[PDB]
């Protein structure tokens, strides 16, 4: 009834969620590292780490751990964010230890063989030259760069080609040795899973973990806060048919007090296709707008991006790069967060919002995997574990004013940085943005 | 709710 | 069914009434008809489809406008859609929200309005729908091997409706349909995480006094044909590869059938495709994937119905190789019987096992899965099949069953119902000729059957 947590004598935490009536169930390996324990010369290790940890270990061969993981019919996977790494497995309840196992195992005593540290760097360039073709994903990764200028947010998880073509086996060893210590990492397990067993199994197979020497609870600051640079930058490229723009103020983080109310008001501008509407029964003036004398863009939609300190919220635009005045529709995305501002809004699509929220955080919740993605997340980046419930007191109490407060608090007076690709030349650029807002 | 970029 | 907490009852006017699983953070429910494109025959042909696209619109008691806004409020998480075999409704809420869900899904199942506006905007954008689905191959190709394994009937009644028969899609034959198959005695309503005491009052309070419009039972079974088709060469887009694709499948078996679940581990095993424990330690990776790189796609499928189905493999690939394309499948399916230097082992048999089971258990780890799975069992024999009993079926599989299974289908030798007959269903994209002979590459390899 509800999520138990336990601690290793090294720091490592174990957060389970039992699951009745069920056979199967998830378990994770969460880490505070990520490609913001980087740096410059060293973007893009965590990643490559990621790709290796699958390649071998000091117990089994890589094509052992599949057919070993493909025999009991369970699944491994990982990825890796900017704050975090992370290996998870999927398997049948008598499994679960064998899971822990392998887990522990491909994430600390992996090979790391040279002759593969070599074939990969092509594989990790593969990777990267499709998510140049991903415009969103491009325009995120540069709006990113600008607005933490010179800051570990600021740069991307794959890293410049440049680091994909120099990591040596060294960097990856002490990316490991710097980072992979047991208060930075959290286990989490939902589904058929008896938490005390699991505490075991990972004392068992995670208690050789290095404790930090300056050990610091999962929640507290990093320290030195990201911060937030306004900034510009605008990327010519006359021959895509579609113009793609960001615009972001600083936002809310994880523990933020106004985290849900920031997501409402997200809510409450919402999105808009041209061809599909808002997926909503009623239009906002702004959805609207964006829809009458021809259309004035293709597609438009708010974003509010979260780390354990800082965060982004804004907007994030698709033109057609020939038919489009890029200006025409930004007006109206700031004329509707000034209409928020200005309180101009009503009980019904407050609440509108409010049940939308309700329903992405919870009712989302459903398989064991989604539920060990939430315990993990937000362990390893805050703490603690906000149930179900508790989230839906979160929600449920927001109110118009609390809106219209957060909206004035963020969108009045605040830096905004922006990030612009293709037909370029309809865009405005910060200071109008800036002074539109602010008016 | 905005999805957290990963990478695979 | 035992431990699910899997209770069933019927209301007076046959409804069947089914609850499973305890409280949970949020419930999830759902009416499931027992309706679809195998009961359209030619007269109704569209209808499932339009009905299905129409949910959720105004009502006797519920204005259009107030049925959306309404369900905005309740999470905005439901949906209505329809197969050859289903017409569902399905939804999870916030556990207090479970009665006014049941209550729109009441209205919407029995006081549609259907109004003349409500009408023309779906015939109209189902237009559009049906020239976009000819484009998907991953649509079109199982839709064509439905068609020809039965040759146009019941389960091989078009499922994509024929563009030119939607503007003749009738508010009367809309109704025909309702008076034929919403009826209670048709219908189930599931809950999951909902106490069966619950259910049954909500239940009844709005599909309680639902009476029978006491039509003409006209449910044919399935007669399974075989046959071939083929249609031409996808146009030539950007940089994407041109590619030729083909389905081969005998009739395989009802769901409820009882070598179903070892025809499901013959399904893993042969698996296919395009981390770990995506499956690339099945024969169709290794004997054909991993051994030709002409061919792009190579799966194992398994459609299987109420009285019966179609069991085979899907092959993708480019223009040059599609001479090849027939002989390949019929070797890997000859290599699961036929062959005695290629009998099943041990372990591949004992990984698909496993690999069965746990694909399945891991998607009941979903109340909506859950659901529907159970909507349906009950719509269709009556009870819901516990896990445990499944999970021990098998278990107790063995390699020679799966052995036995195999040889049963691709020898035409299964016996179901409509009596099919013996013949392969081969359809295929690309110029026709590029196949060669299909008949005789599959006699050869003593597929089939061609006698009585
Ligand atoms: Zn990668």
């Amino acid at each position: 009834p509800g999520t138990r947590t336990s601690k290793l004598p090294n720091g490592l935490t174990i957060a389970t969620e039992y699951i009745p009536n069920t056979s199967s169930a998830t378990v994770g390996i969460f880490v505070d590292a990520g490609s913001r324990a980087e740096n410059v010369k060293n973007n893009g290790t965590a990643h490559f780490l990621q790709h290796l940890a699958f390649k071998g270990t000091q117990n089994r061969p890589q094509q052992g751990i599949e057919l070993e993981i493909e025999n009991i019919g369970s699944h491994l996977n990982a990825y890796t964010s900017r704050e975090n790494t992370v290996y998870y497995a999927k398997s049948l309840q008598e499994d679960i230890p064998k899971a822990v196992d392998i887990l522990s195992d491909i994430l600390t005593k992996s090979v790391l063989d040279n002759s593969a540290i070599e074939r990969e760097r092509d594989v990790i360039i593969r990777e990267s030259e499709e998510v140049d073709k991903m415009y969103d994903e491009v325009v995120f990764d540069h709006l990113h760069e600008i607005t933490y200028k010179d800051q570990p947010l600021g740069r991307t998880i794959l890293g410049p080609i440049k680091n994909i073509k120099s990591i040596t086996r060294t960097d990856l060893k002490d990316y490991i040795t710097k980072n992979y210590k047991g208060d930075r990492m959290v286990l989490a397990g939902a589904g058929a899973v008896d938490h005390e067993k699991l505490v075991q199994y990972a004392q068992k197979y995670f208690g050789h973990v290095p404790k930090s020497e300056s050990p610091v609870p999962l929640g507290s600051p990093r320290g030195p806060l990201p911060v937030f640079c306004r900034g510009e930058r605008f990327i010519k490229e006359n021959t895509l048919p579609t113009t793609h723009i960001a615009i972001a103020l600083e936002g809310v983080s994880w523990s933020a007090p106004d985290y849900f109310v920031a997501l409402a008001t997200q809510a409450i501008v919402g999105n808009w296709d041209r061809a599909i509407g808002t997926g909503t029964n009623s239009p906002s003036p702004l959805a609207v707008a964006a829809s009458q004398n021809g259309s004035l863009a293709n597609s438009y939609m708010s974003f509010s991006t979260s780390y354990a300190d800082s965060g982004l919220w804004g907007m994030y635009i698709v033109t057609d790069s020939n038919e489009h005045n890029v200006r025409l529709i930004v007006n109206e995305i700031l004329k509707e967060w000034k209409r928020i501002k200005s309180g101009k809004i009503s009980d019904a699509e407050v609440n509108r919002a409010k049940a939308q929220l309700k329903a992405a955080l919870l009712l989302s919740l459903d398989g064991s995997t989604a539920i060990v993605e939430d315990i993990g997340r937000q362990v390893v980046t805050t703490g603690k574990r906000l149930s179900p419930e508790e989230v839906f007191e979160q929600v449920d109490k927001i109110t118009k004013d609390d809106i219209i407060m957060w909206a004035n608090y963020r969108l009045q007076n605040k830096p905004v940085s922006m990030v612009a690709l293709g037909n370029t030349s309809t865009v405005p650029n910060v200071s109008y943005i800036e002074e539109k807002l602010n008016q | 709710l905005s999805r957290v970029a990963k990478r695979a | 069914a035992r431990t699910d907490n899997f209770k069933l009852s019927s209301l007076a006017n046959g409804l069947k009434v089914a609850t499973s699983n305890t409280p949970g953070h949020f419930s999830a429910l759902g009416l499931y008809i027992d309706a679809g494109s195998r009961f359209e025959g030619r007269n109704l042909k569209g209808c499932t489809h339009i009905l299905d696209r129409l949910a959720f619109k105004s009502t006797e008691h519920v204005e259009g406008r107030a049925m959306a806004e309404t369900l905005e409020l309740l999470g905005g998480n439901y949906q209505c859609t329809s197969s050859r075999e289903n017409l569902m409704y399905q939804a999870s809420v916030f556990n207090q929200d479970v009665g006014k869900m049941l209550q729109l899904m009441s209205e919407t199942v029995r006081f549609p309005k259907i109004t003349e506006q409500e009408l023309q905007e779906q015939k109209l954008s189902a237009e559009y729908e049906i020239d976009e689905v000819w484009m998907k191959p991953e649509l079109v190709l199982p839709e064509l091997l439905h068609t020809a394994a039965y040759s146009g009937e019941t389960l091989g009644s078009p499922l994509i409706c024929p563009r030119g028969l939607i503007p003749s899609i009738s508010k009367y034959y809309l109704l025909d349909y309702r008076n034929k198959f919403y009826t209670p005695e048709n219908t189930v309503a599931a809950f999951v995480g909902v106490p069966h005491e619950k259910a049954l009052e909500l239940t009844g309070k709005y599909l309680g006094d639902w009476q029978s419009t006491h039509p003409p039972i006209t449910k044919k079974v399935a007669q399974y044909t075989g046959g071939e088709s083929c249609i031409p060469p996808a146009p030539v887009f950007g940089n994407l590869p041109e590619l030729f694709h083909i389905q081969i499948g005998f009739e395989g078996l009802p769901i409820d059938h009882p070598d179903i679940y070892a025809l499901a581990t013959l399904q893993t095993l042969l698996g296919g495709g395009g981390g770990p424990g995506k499956g690339m330690y099945s024969r169709l990776y290794t004997h054909v994937l991993n051994q030709y790189y002409f061919v792009e796609n190579c799966v194992a499928f398994n459609h299987s119905y109420s009285d019966s189905g179609i069991f085979g493999i899907s092959l993708s690939c480019i223009p040059q190789a599609a001479p090849q394309a027939v002989e390949v499948i019929a070797q890997q399916m000859y290599n699961t019987f036929a062959n005695k230097d290629l009998r099943l082992t041990e372990d591949e048999v004992s990984r698909a096992k496993n690999q069965l089971k746990s694909s399945l258990l891991m998607n009941l780890e979903s109340k909506l899965v859950e659901l529907e799975d159970m909507g349906r069992q009950v719509l269709m024999h009556g009870r819901k099949i516990p896990v445990n009993e499944m999970i021990s079926k098998i278990e107790d599989l063995k390699p020679d069953d799966i052995s036995r299974v195999a040889e049963m289908i691709f020898t035409g030798n299964v016996n179901n119902a409509g009596n099919g007959k013996g013949r392969a269903t081969v359809v295929m994209q690309g110029d026709r000729g590029s196949f060669g002979d299909v008949e005789n590459v599959l006699k050869a390899y003593g597929l089939g059957n061609s006698s009585s």
